[PDB]
């Protein structure tokens, strides 16, 4: 499980395209995990295409065929916070966006 | 004429049985009576593919 | 309102066990499209899966391949608890312990999606 | 298979085995009753689900009229029309299914064999299984009920296929 | 040598389906009732007879009409020999 | 209105050929959709079947395990019989023999119902 | 070919249900017959699940897998017959019942 | 297979193999992801798809009228009637093809295997294959991602099969 | 298969062959011809199979007028959007029949080859049959007719599976 | 490649059938030739069930399993030419109708 | 209106190489549902069939059996040719060829009919 950024640091409201490669081609069980320091990690995309409850609508994903992208629309200053992809059993080494 | 059944379909050419789903008989229906087609025989294929011999 | 308040020391001896406690408020543990896994977290290697369970007619069990003979979970019906019992703990597994609600399926298939975590911290000598 | 046999009358399904006693034809009645409960199921959905109509309007005329007697001729022709296409499609589309799956049940009887005897008979192209071990009557009839067992015809049916 | 076969018929009938249309199958059901017993029988609902009267003169009492008064029916049936023997 | 009259004596040398004439009123051999069946019942073994010979455009004959190879049925089409023909008679068939006519058919096939049975009784020495 | 009962002794206007086991399981099949001592046998119901011509409306039959059960609604006196059950070729041992 | 597992949650098809280091059971994720978009696909065409009408013809009525409101009491309901029947065989088309896809999908998830294992293991009927070869948990799941190699298992599996 | 062919123009179905002599290919064609027969029976039924009508109602309108104009524009509209959705089932219906029979008629034309080469070929995984006996172009050609004999290449390619 | 006729002398008017039997049973693929002595061939009929572009209607042919008939319905003074068959690469040895 | 006409020398040496332009006028070569083979006939063998060629995103060829290894057709996209070349001519080749346009399709599919031909002699010593 590989993701291509690894620590960057965006602007305010600036577009991000976080991909995750991932091995086998499926697309209902890989999911998409936000987790600030210190806090419990939630759940904003689930099947890589319809987000979950409480997520603002500036939060969207993609999928093609093995490879997944996570793309936020407006970057915040409360959206600092390390992210994780998941497909079914095994979490990414991780993505820390930076305000 | 009138006679005697146990039927509930009732057309202007005569009471009719109501055991198949479709009918040709008259356009006229009263009581449960089969759905009316233009087609005179709709076969139902109730075994194999036949080849002879 | 599903709540998810886990409990248990984390301070113990290595090679020894371990016990951690997660208790339940809001839900119950039997229900047939939810299960419950059990996720720990390093500075080392990050998010890694350890096991789950859930109740279709019986308390099923299934464990990760490397903690396949040393993890075991124990729900509870009584007081909505599900117990996580770790044997023969080694100081590499010094890190912090997450008690996440499985269950966010599509056409009944649990498709390993995690709502409702919890917090709780770990560490031996 | 080329084609079927003319005289078989108590199954759609079953075997005609030949050996040094003679040869007999035999119905299978397993695949044979599993395609009845098929084709009946679906003539359960058509016959008595029929639906009532008391009072309608009238649908034949004598005195020509203007608008009304002509809106009136229209409705009725289009519920005709729409229910004679509907009842072409619901007996060509069940006419499709049914032999679709009468012939994949009679494939699948042939791959129940060949599972059987996995390592004492192989296809010969014709639908037959050439077979000169000694199996007689009841082996073949082991076979049909599935109590067939190759351990007991393993060694002793692989040496004879090297020499035949 | 344990060969598989299957039922066939000398005179099979022709169905229709979405591929072909003249398949040929060894046992076909009739689905459209194209018959009529011929005579419309009363045991269900309650038939009355026309017997040379309309509704409407029966509802206004025609005289020749007087054995339908104060009557009821499951469905009225219109004879086509029916006449009108009153003022007009 | 369908009748069956076998005919055919009761009364045979052991270890010898058998006579059994099955007469037919009311129908024809020549039917289509139907067979016709030979059953005898004894008080020691019961009801038990030994063959059928139906026409699909020609006359096909079967036969049952046991008397497979002193069982031979010889259907007639020029006064409506059919005959019945044992050889190699043994004494422990002292029984009555029944000469019935199957097809019962659903969808074509023959589902081996036995309908218009008739009356033979038959003891050797 | 096995059958629960051999011999029973019921009243007039009792239920018996007569079962009759069979190895393979197969329905559209098997059919009952009745035999009166002294004539020929005749059939009652054929597939399990439709009664013959000249049967009474007392006779009933059910199918569950290889378990077929044949059932009396009201036990008669002219109803005194020994009963065999037929699957297709083999005759079960017989079923007497008795007034 | 004569029935299922009531144990398993993660997949519709899925594998539980047995050696002697104990017994583990894992889901298949690429023929369970296969089926769901074949499942999903069906229900975008009849989720959102709807018509929108605005002004239509009263479909009610207090006041009892002639012909005029007999014939509008036979429009509407020769619609709802035509409705409700291709409401009904629209569901019962889909709901067979839905399951008739789904079991061709289990067959060929259990040939895949036998491809796989084409000198080195054979059927037994139940769908368990028995396999004594040193076949390990790796071994098991290089058959489950494709990545398993009979070339290097022909020679040590082949006599171990004329042995047992 | 993994992927088709872009340089097939003369058949659905075909072989590319490659030994010692080169590669060539050749395209199927028994199973294309049996594939197109399906495809244009399911052509025959909808091409000029029109129904007539002379006399119908009004169906545009030039001055407003009450219950009856409206009724004439709800019948009309009703039989628009009932012939619109059976236009759509019924091509729905057939292009899934169509794709389903051509996919099952190149895996039957998959087991027809290693059905006759029952004791001298394997399948592979890819499709390509891997053999190394002394099978020539007209050899290869003898498996296309029908024609070829397993028992003059039994025994000849048996002991070269083992040695390669 | 077989046809039955190689040389043939009908009068005007005449109905000839030309058989062409093949090895491969396949309808759609199989066309049929007309030479003049001296000029380009063309295509009278393709697919053994429609008739080209400049064929007059006295053309018509059949397919019944392998075997394949053109038959013209009247003879004519212009119609003096050798007839071929092709299947799908292969061409028949040559049909000469004279009138 | 589709129109070929074919040109080339019909005297060459035998055992040497041959040439045969076959300019075409009204279509293109390029073209996705049309392919263009090649049809020579003698007076003894009669008409047979060598090889064909089209354009598919890439220029196919395709060959006869017994000309596998002599036949080379070369087409052309700049002034509308299709080339023939055939290498070590036999003095048993002495017959005319045609060039002519298949491609009558159904379903997409080229069904070898052949329409638009020629006209093209050849004689060699
Ligand atoms: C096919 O598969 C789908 C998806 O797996 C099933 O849909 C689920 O169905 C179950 C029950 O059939 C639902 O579970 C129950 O939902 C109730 C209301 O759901 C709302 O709230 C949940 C969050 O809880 C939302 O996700 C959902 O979208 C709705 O907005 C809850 O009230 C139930 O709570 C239970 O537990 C509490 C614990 O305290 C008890 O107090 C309650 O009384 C109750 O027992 C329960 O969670 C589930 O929400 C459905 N999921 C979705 C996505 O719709 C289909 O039912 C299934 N079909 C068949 C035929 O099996
Ligand atoms: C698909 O399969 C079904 C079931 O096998 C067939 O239905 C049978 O069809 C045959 C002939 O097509 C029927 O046989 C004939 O029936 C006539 C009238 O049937 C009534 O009477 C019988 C009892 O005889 C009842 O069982 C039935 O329910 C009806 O009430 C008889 O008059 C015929 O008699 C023949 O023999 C006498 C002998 O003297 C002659 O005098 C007559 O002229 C005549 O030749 C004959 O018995 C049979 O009854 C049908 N069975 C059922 C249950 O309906 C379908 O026909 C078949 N479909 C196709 C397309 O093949
Ligand atoms: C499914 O498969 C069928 C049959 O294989 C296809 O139908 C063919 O479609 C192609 C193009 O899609 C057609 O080719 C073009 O036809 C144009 C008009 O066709 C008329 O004329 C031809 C004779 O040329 C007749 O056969 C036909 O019946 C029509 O009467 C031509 O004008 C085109 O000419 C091209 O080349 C000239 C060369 O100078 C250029 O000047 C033109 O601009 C143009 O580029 C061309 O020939 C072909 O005719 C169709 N065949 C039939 C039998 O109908 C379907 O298209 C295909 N479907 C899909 C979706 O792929
Ligand atoms: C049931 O009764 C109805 C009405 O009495 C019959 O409908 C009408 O039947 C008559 C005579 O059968 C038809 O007249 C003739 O029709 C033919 C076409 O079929 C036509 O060519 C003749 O010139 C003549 O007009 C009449 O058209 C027909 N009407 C309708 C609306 O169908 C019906 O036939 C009877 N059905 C049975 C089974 O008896
Ligand atoms: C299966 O059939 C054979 C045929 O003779 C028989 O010997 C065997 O007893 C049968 N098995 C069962 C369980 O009926
Ligand atoms: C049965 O089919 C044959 C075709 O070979 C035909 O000659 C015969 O007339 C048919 N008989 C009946 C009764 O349809
Ligand atoms: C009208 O019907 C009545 C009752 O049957 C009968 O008496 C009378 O004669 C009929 N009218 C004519 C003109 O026949
Ligand atoms: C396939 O699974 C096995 C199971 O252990 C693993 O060893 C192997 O690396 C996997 N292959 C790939 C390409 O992921
Ligand atoms: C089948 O094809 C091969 C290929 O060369 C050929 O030799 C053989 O004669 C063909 N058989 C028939 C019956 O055409």
């Amino acid at each position: 499980m590989t993701q291509s950024p690894s620590s960057l640091s965006a602007s305010v409201g600036d577009r991000v395209t976080i991909t995750c490669r991932t091995s086998q081609s499926l697309s209902s069980y890989t999911h998409w995990y936000q987790q600030k320091p210190g806090k419990a990690p939630k759940l904003l995309i689930y099947a890589a295409s319809s987000r979950g409850s409480g997520v603002p609508s500036r939060f969207s994903g993609s999928g093609s065929g093995t490879d997944f992208t996570l793309t936020i629309s407006s970057l915040q200053p409360e959206d600092f916070a390390t992210y994780y992809c998941q497909q079914s059993r095994t979490f990414g080494q991780g993505t820390k966006v930076e305000i | 004429p009138i006679g005697k059944c146990n039927s509930e379909c009732i057309t202007p050419n005569g009471s009719i049985p109501n055991d198949k789903p479709f009918q040709n008989v008259n356009r006229i229906t009263y009581g449960a009576c089969p759905r009316y087609v233009k087609q005179s025989t709709l076969k139902l294929a109730t075994g194999m593919r036949n080849v002879p011999e | 309102q599903i709540q998810l308040q886990q409990s248990g020391p984390g301070l113990v001896k290595p090679s020894q066990t371990l016990s951690l406690t997660c208790s339940i408020s809001g839900d119950t543990v039997t229900n047939n499209y939810a299960a419950w896994d059990w996720i720990r977290q390093s500075p080392t290697r990050g998010l890694e899966w350890l096991g789950r369970t859930f109740y279709r007619s019986k308390w099923y069990k299934e464990y990760a391949l490397s903690v396949k003979s040393r993890l075991t979970i124990s729900p509870d019906t009584s007081k909505n608890q599900i117990s996580l019992q770790l044997s023969s703990v080694t100081p590499e597994d010094t890190a912090v312990y997450y008690c996440a609600r499985a269950g966010i399926t599509i056409f009944g298939l649990i498709t390993g999606g995690l709502d409702y975590w919890g917090q709780g911290s770990l560490v031996t000598v | 298979i080329e084609n079927g046999w003319e005289g078989m009358v108590d199954g759609w399904y079953g075997f005609r085995h030949q050996n040094s006693e003679g040869r007999g034809q035999a119905a299978d009645l397993k695949s044979t009753q599993a395609a009845i409960d098929q084709i009946n199921g679906k003539l359960n959905r058509l016959i008595g689900k029929t639906n009532e109509k008391f009072h309608q309007i009238e649908k034949e005329f004598s005195e020509v009229e203007g608008r009304i007697q002509d809106l009136e001729k229209y409705v009725e022709d289009t519920k005709i029309d729409l229910w004679s296409y509907n009842a072409e499609l619901l007996v060509a589309l069940e006419n499709q299914h049914t032999i679709d799956l009468t012939d994949s049940e009679m494939n699948k009887l042939f791959e129940k064999t060949k599972k059987q005897l996995r390592e004492n008979a192989e296809d010969m192209g014709n639908g037959c299984f050439k077979i000169y071990h000694k199996c007689d009557n009841a082996c073949i009839g082991s076979i049909r009920n599935g109590t067939y067992d190759h351990d007991v015809y393993r060694d002793e049916a692989l040496n004879n296929r090297f020499q035949i | 040598t344990l060969c598989l076969g299957h039922h066939a018929v000398p005179n099979g009938t022709i169905v229709k389906t979405i591929t072909n249309d003249q398949i040929e199958v060894t046992n076909a059901t009739e689905l459209v009732q194209n018959s009529s017993i011929g005579e419309i029988c009363d045991s269900p609902h309650q038939i009355l007879d026309g017997e040379n009267c309309t509704l409407i003169d029966a509802l206004l009492g025609d005289p020749q009409c007087d054995g339908f008064q104060n009557k009821k029916w499951d469905l009225f049936v219109e004879r086509s020999k029916a006449y009108s023997n009153c003022y007009p």
